[PDB]
Parts: structure tokens; C-alpha cells; sequence
């Protein structure tokens, strides 16, 4: 019923909340439709592995504080999934 | 002779081609972009239209609506052109110039909604049309109309059949709606009671869930490139009791193996019709699979995404 | 020493109007040397392959003080490691190998545990 370093990790699902831009979405699908963002060496930058890495944060902090027994963390864990079901919800069923 | 009396009537007989330069030689693909909107997709937009006649919903004055950024819109909007009804289809604002062109050329009428919102603020939108007035719209529900396996039981499994004379061993399809492998499936497994064949599923490996739902876990997924394909859930029409297997593709494995079949094959290929194929290699370095027939699904041409890093060499 | 120096700007020459979060990005830390890129900013460069040759040493320094370092998880740096094709190893092909004795030796992981694999599996 009290917190350790799931402190270290309620921080950093809210300030990832600063990683959901809308063209951070916007560019994760267009990567989807083939059509990343070209560079000049040859080769593209990929914005949808940076919406991977987000989800990973994200739904490795969900984790570590989906049981934890304390009103503080239980309120950071319902913000880390609309996070996620903000994510999935953009992509699901996409392109068909 | 046979004359049709519109084009929606001419879906289907696709041929059944060997690969001669990919793999052993036993690799059978059966080509759905010769179709009459060039995507296995041309059969559900067909019937799932068929089926709502038949059921008297699709009457004077009923207008159609569906959520799809994929091939089902162009199926839709070709048989609602040839059938003489209104389409309207939802879709994010994220669709190409291009992909709005050939749309509103078969007379569809479109709605974009807001890019960030992805496939739900389409689905929410085409939701909000039918409730503005529901005895004037009808939803198709791509994901849910048991129409959609129904024309796979009814025609793409049958030639399937016929054309392998019942030789078929494994049957490899990518999964969008589920559609096709649950039809196909159902009709050589149940009709014909070759209770033997293996059913493949493929999906992406960066958003697994058909994997994930047949192991017990929790359902994450992920973005991935194999357009058509891994819809991020268990599509109702998806039988999972009828997928004896499931593979996972890379985003790489599906464009190379997409590409050798344009170079190698003289096949026009989609991603989703690299990863197909990329399945069947996969099945075949396993010995057990080594002389058995396996036929395959390729579900568009890559002429459709001739503007895609499909094509970057 | 910076980005700017070893590939210089590979961006498609346009006004920041008209660039991606990527793009955008990469202007900001083009010019900023190898020693001072944040966390966040040297998994991030990894990941979209941008001279990961010259970067091994920094990371080599960053996990030596700290092995799963990382800004939005830990073992963030370690998981953009595993997606390095090894080819691109040219002059620091040795500084590698340091790592990855580093790496070799631990005891709280998970769905990183795979990553250490598949780091292993390039040469």
C-alpha cells in the first residue's frame, strides 16, 4: 500500500504523455501505408519502430504497477492504458 | 456462351499459378488480383452486397456505408457502381490523393475523419451516419458479415478444389477479416471432409495477436507494413478452431519476398502476397513439408502501390 | 565530434513547416557531439541507424554506469543495440564485442532477454 521506484515509473508513463503527438500517430500510420519519410542517403527514417518503443514504455510501466495496492499508482496505470487504447485504437483494423 | 450482366458477376476463377524460382516447385499461388477490382477483397464486396438483397435489408432508397482505408472500399465502390447503389465509405484523412481518385471515380462518396483518430475515428463516423438515419443506411461490417466466408466457401474454395483435384495438402493465407481461410477452410475441411489439410495463418510478427489469442495471452498489438493483413484483433470472422498453424512474417521478409515474385515470377505482388509465400518457404525448410502441395493465397497486385517503398531498387 | 561531421544533414532539404517529428528531431542534436547526446537521444539515433559505428563508443560508456539505461523504460538502450545490422560494425567492430561481454552478464531481465539474444545472433 506504498511505493518504492513504482514513483520512478508513475513519472514516466506522464511524461511520455509528451511522446503521443498527433504526427507522431499520423506518421506511425503512414509508415504502415508504405510510405515513410525518405532520406537523402538512401534509406528512411521509421516513425512507426518509435511508436513500438513508445508502446513498450508504456505497457512495461502498466506492468509494474497493474497490482500494486495504492490509489496513486492506480490512477497512473488507467492513464498509461487510455494511453495504449489511444494506440491501438488509431491502428486496428487500418489498411483493410 | 456466358455474358454477365454486370461486373460483380465476373469475380472469381482466378488462376492457380506454380512457382518455379521460389521454392522446391510445390508452391501453388492462386492470383486474386485477376478480379474484377483487382483484390481477393472484389469477392466480399460481390456477396456481402448479394447476401443484403437476398435478405431484403437493401431495398429503394437504402444507401451503404462502411469504415475501410483497403481494398474492401475499391470492392464496394466497383459492385455498388455496377448494382446502381449509393455508397458512402469512412476512412481516415491519412488516404493518399491517389486512393481518394480512384474512389470517387467509381462513384463513391467519401468522408475523412481526423488522422490521428486512425480506423476508430473512422468506424465512430460511419456509426454516427447510420444513426442519423438507420432505415436509410446499411453497415456492411466487414469484420462480422458471415457473408464474407460465405463467398469463400461458395467460390474460392470449390477452385481451389477443383483445379488441384483435391491434391491441395496445406492452404496459406494472410489474415485481414479471416474471410478467406475460414471459407476455404470450412468448405475442403467440412464439404469434403479432408480433415487432413493444414490451414495456415499469417500474420505480422510486430502485431502477432492470432498467436497470441491461441496461447492464452493477452492481445498486444502493434503497427506493422503487411498492408491488408493483421488487423490487431480476432476478427469475428476469423474461426480460430479451424487454423491448425500460424506464422508470423517480418515487415522484410514480406517486401523482398514480394519482390521476387515480380522479378522472379512475373507476378505483380503486394506486400501482403510476399508474406503469403514467405509463410510457405518458411513451412517448406521443414522436412515433414517437403513434398506436399501447398496452395497459397495472394490477395492484391503491387501495381495498386506502385507510389510505396515496395519499390526502392 | 558531431552527426553533422561523420554523414552530415541527410534530411530531404525542406522547411521545418514541412518536416517530420523524425526530421525535425534530427536537425535538433545534428550538432550536438557524440559525448553529450542524452539517453533519449543516442537510442533514438541507433534505432534509425545514423553512423552507429562511431556511436558504440558512447554507448559503451553509458552502460558501464548504468546497464539498463534508458529513457522510456529501462533497458531502453540495450533493445535499440539488438537492432543494429552488423555489417554497419566497420572501425569499432571491436568496441562492440566490449559491450557485449558487458551484456553477458546479468540477472533481472525479460522481454529483454530476447534482445540479448538477438543482439548475439549479428556479427
Amino acid at each position: 500500500l506504498n511505493q518504492k521506484q513504482e514513483s520512478a515509473i508513475k513519472k514516466i508513463d506522464n511524461t511520455i504523455k509528451n511522446a503521443l503527438k498527433d504526427h507522431d500517430i499520423i506518421g506511425t500510420l503512414k509508415d504502415m501505408d508504405g510510405k515513410p519519410v525518405p532520406k537523402e542517403n538512401g534509406g528512411y527514417w521509421d516513425h512507426m519502430q518509435e511508436m513500438q518503443n513508445t508502446l513498450r514504455g508504456l505497457r512495461n510501466h502498466a506492468d509494474t504497477l497493474k497490482n500494486v495496492n495504492n490509489p496513486e499508482a492506480q490512477a497512473a496505470y488507467g492513464r498509461a492504458t487510455d494511453a495504449i487504447n489511444k494506440i491501438e485504437s488509431a491502428l486496428k483494423g487500418y489498411g483493410i | 456462351g456466358k455474358i454477365f450482366e454486370d461486373n460483380s458477376l465476373t469475380i472469381g476463377h482466378t488462376p492457380l499459378v506454380r512457382l518455379n524460382r521460389i521454392g522446391n516447385g510445390r508452391i501453388l499461388a492462386k492470383v486474386e488480383s485477376r478480379n474484377p477490382s483487382f483484390s481477393v477483397k472484389c469477392r466480399i464486396g460481390a456477396n456481402m452486397i448479394w447476401d443484403a438483397e437476398k435478405r431484403g435489408v437493401l431495398k429503394p432508397g437504402v444507401e451503404l456505408v462502411e469504415p475501410t482505408s483497403g481494398n474492401t472500399g475499391i470492392a464496394l465502390a466497383y459492385v455498388a457502381a455496377a448494382r446502381g447503389y449509393k455508397l458512402t465509405l469512412t476512412m481516415p484523412e491519412t488516404m493518399s490523393i491517389e486512393r481518394r481518385k480512384l474512389l470517387k471515380a467509381l462513384g463513391a462518396n467519401l468522408v475523412l475523419t481526423e488522422g490521428a483518430k486512425g480506423m476508430k475515428g473512422a468506424i465512430q463516423k460511419a456509426e454516427e451516419i447510420v444513426a442519423s438515419n438507420p432505415e436509410k443506411y446499411l453497415l456492411l461490417q466487414q469484420f462480422s458479415n458471415p457473408a464474407n466466408p460465405e463467398i469463400h466457401e461458395k467460390t474460392t474454395g470449390p477452385e481451389i478444389w477443383e483445379d488441384t483435384d483435391g491434391q491441395v495438402d496445406v492452404f496459406i493465407a494472410g489474415v485481414g477479416t479471416g474471410g478467406t481461410l475460414t471459407g476455404v477452410s470450412r468448405y475442403i475441411k467440412g464439404t469434403k471432409g479432408k480433415t487432413d489439410l493444414i490451414s495456415v495463418a499469417v500474420e505480422p510478427t510486430d502485431s502477432p495477436v492470432i498467436a497470441q489469442a491461441l496461447a492464452g495471452e493477452e492481445i498486444k498489438p502493434g503497427p506493422h507494413k503487411i498492408q491488408g493483413i493483421g488487423a490487431g484483433f480476432i476478427p469475428a470472422n476469423l474461426d480460430l478452431k479451424l487454423v491448425d498453424k500460424v506464422i508470423g512474417i517480418t515487415n522484410e521478409e514480406a517486401i523482398s519476398t514480394a519482390r521476387r515474385l515480380m522479378e522472379e515470377e512475373g507476378i505483380l505482388a503486394g506486400i501482403s502476397s510476399g508474406a503469403a509465400v514467405a509463410a510457405a518457404l518458411k513451412l517448406q525448410e521443414d522436412e515433414s513439408f517437403t513434398n506436399k502441395n501447398i496452395v497459397v493465397i495472394l490477395p492484391s497486385s503491387g501495381e495498386r502501390y506502385l507510389s510505396t517503398a515496395l519499390f526502392a531498387d | 565530434i558531431t552527426l553533422r561531421k561523420l554523414i552530415g544533414n541527410i534530411n530531404m532539404t525542406k522547411e521545418p513547416e514541412q518536416q517530420s517529428p523524425l526530421e525535425l528531431w534530427f536537425e535538433r542534436i545534428i550538432d550536438v557531439p557524440l559525448e553529450k547526446l542524452t539517453v533519449e537521444d543516442l537510442c533514438r539515433a541507433i534505432r534509425q541507424n545514423l553512423c552507429i559505428d562511431q556511436l558504440m563508443p558512447r554507448v559503451l560508456e553509458v552502460l558501464t554506469k548504468e546497464p539498463l539505461a534508458g529513457e522510456y523504460y529501462d533497458g531502453e538502450l540495450i533493445a535499440a543495440l539488438s537492432t543494429i545490422k552488423g555489417e554497419d560494425l566497420k572501425d569499432q567492430k571491436s568496441t562492440f564485442t566490449q559491450i557485449r561481454q558487458l551484456i553477458n552478464q546479468l540477472e533481472p531481465s525479460d522481454i529483454n532477454d530476447d534482445l540479448r539474444k538477438d543482439i548475439l545472433k549479428i556479427n
